[PDB]
């Protein structure tokens, strides 16, 4: 709609993108907020032009959410 | 000659396929891509092929389809046979990837490895660290801020290390499993580049603390954590005690208030550590009025230096000493002064 | 041989198989093409394969399989023992470039250098420029008049 | 184009109306201005 344009098909809304953050939950990317570092929710961002902000041949939807591959590390769960 | 291999790193590899070399002494023997004998299935990371109960892997041959042993001729052979060895390399490494498809199976069919690395290289900064145990290699990527069309969130070096190990905001401070990372509390070492890019961009900070100046496109950071520690509230270990202590005012830094005088004497004997190494003993200043720094080491320099303080702000001083091999003797470090 | 590989440009090119040619005296002792041996994977600009603090990379076989190292017979050995010493040119290089697929993984598969060469050639004019740490090729396009 | 992006970073550049590789390299014009082709090629060979 207004602010859910995202430019390249990461499957991800840029103003969750290049703002204070997302979070997945229930396999699909919301809002950040303070108050989930109680529960064990992290805080990332990424670049809204770009489908692979990294290098790496795993997208940003696919690497903030591990349905990747259950061996890599979560030290590089975030984008 | 019998190899294992290791990795380090976060994503496993799939058929892997090293190649080695071989010099002896200036010169450069053979150059062996490893065939389907000396293959290796699978590598999870922070670990070894083959495992740790099993005996290493032999190479002998440097065909495609594996025959013709390795040869050496005379005068090389005649080099071997008078004590000296050979020194063997790695150059490159090619291997595989899994991605899997729509909910189905994995599949591992020409995902190779070796076109993703120029460009990963080319954007990120490497940082590794190196504990007594293990080591640790990551790479984290920076902003270009020549291009004003490049975006990608800019990071200070402090939210880097941060970020690539797994660390914890305890006390402000950060800690890698009961080992404290810090700026004072570890060694930095960097290259000349690099190093010239930190120290030409700390004059633009308010507070001289390098863990906020910016992470930049090309750098290399190596961080090594210390075996021996003298935190003073907690996190002392040591199997010697030292000697003329004092306890005020002594959580962190920013309270230094107790200011004597005399000696300080440690003395710590050779079953403790490894000989034959070059170790460094280092820590930070005060504004006292004088003091020295007594090592009464032998096979090594038993010589002291002065402190000499510029100003009364830390600035940190470092020196080295040299251990002997597992005698009855014991490292005696004294230190002199008056002030504190 | 022992040898080492640079590469001065823009793009990487991957999978690099140099052709390499010996010659001693007027002569030509040899022609060889790399095998899967002495190979190189990668290759950035401005940089060498292997990198900047590794020793070099030894050639000495001429199969496909590598097998049947090279001879030389009694007049060449005896030119090369009485204090001479032997040339090497490289005559022609094939490698790799990498494209990706609709906003998916990068493949490298049979997309050759080697037929844009003769087309990237007969529409540029060349520019070189020596410095005393390094050397800059580039190729700029330039209009026809007639 | 105009004049005043040149203080942000921002350059002029132009190409060949009658084609889609005008440098015969394997990469277009679109695919060049836009560094969406490859991130170890230099950025001075992002004109085309």
């Amino acid at each position: 709609w207004e602010d859910e344009d995202l430019d390249t098909d990461n499957d991800n809304i840029p103003d969750s993108y290049e703002r204070n953050g997302y979070t997945i939950k229930d396999l699909i990317a919301v809002k950040w907020e303070d108050s989930f570092a109680e529960q064990g929710y992290k805080k990332y961002v990424s670049n809204y032009l770009e489908s692979n902000t990294a290098g790496d041949p795993y997208t940003d939807y696919e690497k903030a959410s591990g349905s990747f591959d259950k061996a890599i590390k979560t030290e590089a769960r975030d984008p | 000659a019998n190899v294992r291999y290791y990795n380090t790193g976060t994503a496993p590899m799939y058929k892997v396929t090293p190649t080695t070399n071989l010099v002896l002494d200036g010169d450069t023997l053979s150059t062996i891509k490893a065939q389907e004998n000396q293959i290796g299935n699978n590598l999870s990371p922070g670990d070894t092929y083959p495992k740790k109960g099993l005996s290493p892997l032999a190479l002998n041959t440097m065909d495609q389809f594996s025959s013709r042993l390795i040869p050496i001729n005379y005068d090389q052979l005649k080099k071997l046979d008078a004590g000296k060895q050979i020194k063997l390399e790695t150059t490159q490494v090619s291997g595989n990837f899994g991605t899997k498809n729509s909910s189905g199976q994995i599949v591992t069919e020409g995902n190779s490895w070796s076109d993703y690395i120029s460009q990963i290289d080319s954007i990120s900064a490497s940082i590794i660290l190196d504990t007594e145990n293990e080591s640790y290699e990551r790479r984290v990527t920076a902003k270009n801020l020549q291009d004003p069309e490049d975006k990608t969130p800019e990071l200070t070096i402090g939210e880097a290390i941060e970020k690539a190990f797994g660390a914890t905001k305890k006390d402000g401070l950060l800690y890698f499993n009961d080992i404290p990372i810090d700026e004072s509390c570890v060694e930095l070492i960097f290259d000349d580049n690099t190093a010239n890019k930190i120290k030409d961009s700390l004059k633009t900070l308010s507070d001289k603390k390098i863990y906020n100046v910016k992470l930049e496109r090309g750098m290399n950071i190596l961080i090594k954590t210390p075996t021996y520690f003298t935190n003073f509230d907690d996190y002392n270990n040591y199997p010697s005690t030292w000697s003329n202590v004092n306890t005020t005012n002594q959580d962190g830094l920013q309270g230094s208030a107790n200011k004597l005088n005399g000696e300080t004497k440690i003395k710590i004997p050779m079953s403790e550590l490894k000989p034959y190494k070059r170790y460094v003993f280092s820590g930070y200043s005060k504004d006292p009025l004088t003091s020295n720094s007594i090592i009464v080491k032998i096979k090594a320099k038993e010589e002291k230096t002065d402190y000499l303080v510029p100003e009364q702000g830390y600035t940190k001083f470092s020196y080295e000493f040299e251990t002997t091999e597992k005698d009855s003797s014991n490292i005696e470090i004294t230190l002199i002064g008056s002030g504190t």
